């Protein structure tokens, strides 16, 4: 039977009109339908490690050149806590996206969650 | 000189345009800042046909440094007017807009003193043809036997 | 650019074993139907 | 550069024309990307005259690959200004438009530098006709009893 | 290329002039596709003078074919904008329309450049007249020889 699907989990930040990766730009995550630059509306952001440790970083999220999110030269995996709204900046300074609601689970440490949810 | 970075070129030009400066309480947006910067590159690229062109010691990016804008444009202290005033005329049409006569005739005395040292310069005489004689008179070039200019 | 009239020459070359060596030259058109070979007898013993 | 495709082109053509941009918050839809790419394609090869006419690098996208659109160019770092600006001249009465004088005269100056270089290379003189003898001070013709000219 | 048939032609066509196209948000209406095939194979027809003309590789449709659009056109790739354009121009005072100065231009452009390669192939000089002597120089390269040249 099938039980795991092969795929990267990797994120990759493009432009708007083009095919190409936002290089060294800046993400915002925030509240939802608000606007994420001011440092009130923002929400934590946790790094994911590989033994899930869920360490804080700071908001504004760099994106590499190949638009991965990095953190000390390395690909990280970032998650949040709720549903946020994300703008997404180029390397100049221009708004390359404005998004009010975006949602996605993470997909990894099912145990966890059914060791909490169902019954012994 | 203030205007030293491929940014200050684009804000000097705009100024000059009206369209972002701090005599019109306007400020620059970055998406605009973009598009200048291409237009810039593309620009000084069509002048300097691949060493051919307009000499301008202008530096060309590279496509591993990711943001254009702040670097040091190259140029020398006397180019700065001319590339600004003809990079404005050439964003004009972009915001639909018709740069100054002032404008237009600045670039125009621009390119041409852009031009000028380069074309004293490559303004060369051709050496004698292979066919013509060297004379008598010139007694070293015979008894070594070059009776005739040696060309190409 | 302009070079000047004078080699300067570099080697000398000497042959004395070619310029002592005996040259024949046998017949070419009885050469060429025996394929450039031709036998010569040795003293009798 | 950081126009590197025919969608590239397309959208710097776009921008100066003020059809849309980066900054716009109206654009032009897929299928008005692909008829300017299509009409690119059409002006580019009429350009290049099967090998006769202006010489620039452009490659021809092929039907198998699925978009012609997202296919690099290939053309030259001092192609791009004078390839976009006549592309926005010749797709502007798609839009109801006409391009303004600027991007008129860039787009002629753009179009006789391309071919500046290719007619350089094409002004070469022709052989001596064949009848033309090769002169008795022609030490080279004498060597091999050439008294009279090749005719090619 | 992405326009291989005479409807693609067409619709290029009713696009240029602003008629029939996702710029604006009209579509084609198949009476126009209809009366706009013709007017094409009238305007080729035209154009090469059956044989005579201008040569293209415009491939002429049969009254066996129900529907004339729907075929390959048979041009070369550098012949599709001169159609297409000249079409747009034939076929725009159906609508009261006047083609604009850009299309008019590009039009007349295509034209010529259409008809250059016919021209430098016609551009032939007629041989010898028949009352012309091939000169004593000849004779003794050729012992048979004629005297004169046959003409025609």
């Amino acid at each position: 039977t099938a039980n795991v699907v092969v795929s990267n989990p990797r994120p990759i930040f493009t432009e708007s009109r083009s095919f190409k990766a936002v290089a060294n730009g800046k993400i915002y995550i925030g509240q939802i339908d608000t606007d994420p630059v001011n440092p009130a509306n923002q929400i934590p952001v946790y790094i994911e490690n590989e033994d899930g440790s869920h360490v804080q970083i700071t908001q504004p999220l760099i994106i590499n050149a190949a638009g991965k999110i990095v953190y000390n030269g390395q690909l990280v995996k970032i998650v949040t806590v709720q549903g946020h709204s994300m703008a997404i900046y180029d390397a100049n300074g221009s708004q390359v996206d404005y998004i009010a609601n975006v949602l996605k689970y993470d997909p990894d440490q099912y145990s966890i969650e059914a060791d909490k949810k169902f019954k012994y | 000189m203030q205007i030293k970075t491929k940014g200050d070129l684009v804000r000097a030009a705009l100024r000059k345009l009206g369209v972002a400066s701090d005599a019109t309480l306007t400020d620059v947006e970055p998406q605009s800042m973009q598009d200048a910067v291409d237009d810039l590159e593309a620009m000084m690229a069509e002048w300097y046909q691949d060493g051919k062109g307009i000499i301008t010691g202008y530096v060309f990016s590279d496509d591993e440094n990711p943001p254009a804008e702040g670097d040091d444009h190259g140029l020398r202290s006397s180019a700065v007017s001319a590339v600004f005033h003809n990079l404005a005329c050439r964003i004009a049409p972009d915001y639909a807009l018709e740069a100054t006569a002032k404008i237009i005739a600045t670039a125009k005395y621009g390119k041409e003193l852009l031009y000028k040292q380069t074309a004293i310069s490559r303004a060369k005489r051709a050496p004698y043809p292979s066919r013509m004689p060297t004379g008598s008179g010139n007694s070293f070039a015979n008894l070594n036997e070059w009776h005739y200019f040696p060309g190409e | 650019t302009l070079a000047v009239d004078e080699i300067i020459e570099t080697i000398s070359a000497i042959t004395p074993m070619a310029q002592k060596a005996k040259k024949y030259t046998p017949p070419a058109a009885s050469m060429q139907r025996s394929s450039n070979t031709i036998w010569m007898p040795v003293e009798q013993e």
